[PDB]
């Protein structure tokens, strides 16, 4: 048995719809396909049964679209809220046994109307040696990339929290404490809009 | 439901470490035993049967790993000979309902020795006066570095009480050495505000970290403090100026 999970993060904003593409190999004339998500307790949560010889699922808003012949069993999400940032499963079951896709990181984000993507040099704390930079008010489509200097650590786009209704907005931040680190440069690994502002 | 125990455990190499898979309020005659590696999928180890020896799926060790059905409400999985290689996430699940019950599973954490645990250390970074200028909004930046194991919960405090609007936080932390197998972690939020709210002197701003460690039983010889169960924190001000 094969469960394979090929994107391993999806960003979308609210409101919207969102498909997690799933394909499997099996030798079974019968089985299921079980639709998880892991929550950060890393608490499994049951999501929708696609059985073998049904139509496509449905359950909440939720929804499968079974390609037997393909053994495709895309998920779609409809309606998209906060809550729904997670880890999303893809399984194979065959006699109660599961066999796991590796997972696909769905980050939910808020309506961006006006981006207004900017790199800030934030004050040095008195109490930490590390300069820090912050990425912000970018669209959810941007990609952070990761350092390629070991002094350097710069984070994934963030996930906000999903009891938010305030101030919301897309960041990632990156800090170091090394002599020559600016933030003229810090994401430079990333491909950012011409029009992102580097105060001075 | 199926509840299992414990949640999570800090264990020495070389010791044997327990875990229990119990169903509340129903009968298991069988019961599943996975495993899931950091980013990794969830994969089956064993499977537990009532009245009958434990079935073990292809390189899972007989030795290594003992799979018992105690009773028709109970499975255990001892980890015989605990290695840091044996740290994992450990779930067990019982059939039952459209799915199957799962457990809440067990965040194993394997060291050679309890010294190799560290707490967060929490720093605040005060929002830059380039944000408040270009957006009238302020946004702090807390850091948690250097912990190990990577379990933390972080959550903002203003005048004392929890928020969630303006928080964004780290999907997951991040591996401070990713080629090091004995990497420590790092993890990092933000607390957006209005640029009036931050300019009150008058508003405190906290980030805490909680932190899962060692228990109160647990042996301690360093001269750093005991790296238990505990919250770490950050704070600032707001600034008029």
């Amino acid at each position: 048995q094969k469960v394979t999970q090929a994107q391993s993060s999806v960003s979308m904003p609210v409101r919207k719809a969102v498909t997690l593409n799933c394909l499997y190999e099996t030798s079974w004339w019968s089985y299921y396909i079980f639709w998880y998500k892991q929550l950060p307790s890393k608490e499994m949560i049951f999501l929708i049964r696609q059985g073998s010889d049904e139509q496509n699922a449905k359950s909440g808003r939720y929804s499968v679209n079974f390609k037997k012949a393909a053994k495709s069993v895309a998920l779609t999400i409809s309606a998209l809220q906060l809550e729904d940032s997670a880890k999303y499963f893809c399984a194979l079951g065959v006699t109660g046994k599961l066999t796991f896709g590796q997972g696909t990181i769905l980050t939910v984000h808020p309506n961006i109307q006006n981006p207004d993507p900017a790199v800030y040099q934030l004050r040095d704390s008195k109490s930490s040696d590390k300069s820090v930079c912050l990425f912000t008010d970018f669209d959810s489509q941007t990609n952070v990339s990761q350092s390629k200097d070991s002094d350097v650590y710069i984070t994934d786009k963030c996930v906000l929290d999903m009891r938010s209704m305030d101030f919301k907005s897309n960041s990632a931040v990156a800090w170091s404490n090394k002599s020559d680190f600016a933030c003229a440069n810090a994401f430079n690994n990333s491909i950012i809009p011409e029009d992102t502002f580097f105060p001075s | 439901v199926v509840s299992q125990h414990p949640s999570r455990v800090i264990s020495k190499s070389g010791t044997s470490v327990k875990i229990e898979c119990r169903s509340l309020d129903f009968q298991a005659t069988t019961m599943f035993w996975y495993r899931q590696f950091p980013k990794q999928s969830l994969m089956l180890m064993a499977t537990s049967n009532e009245g009958s020896k434990a079935t073990y799926e292809q390189g899972v060790e007989k030795d290594k790993f003992l799979i018992n059905h105690a009773s028709l409400t109970l499975s255990t999985l001892t980890v015989t000979s605990a290695h840091p290689e044996d740290s994992s996430f450990y779930i067990c699940s019982a059939p039952g309902g459209v799915g199957a019950f799962f457990g809440q599973g067990t965040r194993l954490t394997v060291v050679e020795d309890l010294k190799n645990v560290f707490p967060p250390e929490v720093a605040v970074f005060e929002p830059s006066e380039a944000e408040i200028s270009h957006t009238q909004k302020a946004t702090l930046v807390c850091l948690a570095t250097g912990f190990y194991p990577d379990h933390v919960e972080l959550s903002w405090w203003v005048n004392g009480k929890e928020v969630h609007s303006g928080v964004c936080t780290d999907p997951q932390p991040l591996k401070e050495q990713p080629a090091l197998n004995d990497s420590r972690y790092a993890l990092s939020s933000r607390l957006r505000v209005s640029a009036t709210f931050w300019q009150n002197p008058r508003n405190h701003f906290r980030c805490q970290v909680q932190f899962y460690g060692l228990s109160e039983n647990d042996e301690w010889t360093q001269d750093r403090a005991k790296p238990v169960t505990q919250i770490v924190s950050a704070e600032a001000w707001g600034r008029a100026d």
